[PDB]
């Protein structure tokens, strides 16, 4: 039940990996 | 899982 600390960082990067990533990426 | 259903999106 503590997977919601690191896995939640990806479970949120749905479009976030294209919104807050492509910025510096 | 438990709360994850709406937590892994919430947190």
């Amino acid at each position: 039940k503590l997977l919601i600390t690191i896995h939640d960082r990806k479970e949120f990067a749905k479009f976030e990996e294209e919104r807050a990533r492509a910025k510096w990426d | 899982m438990w709360k994850v259903g709406f937590f892994k999106r919430n947190r």
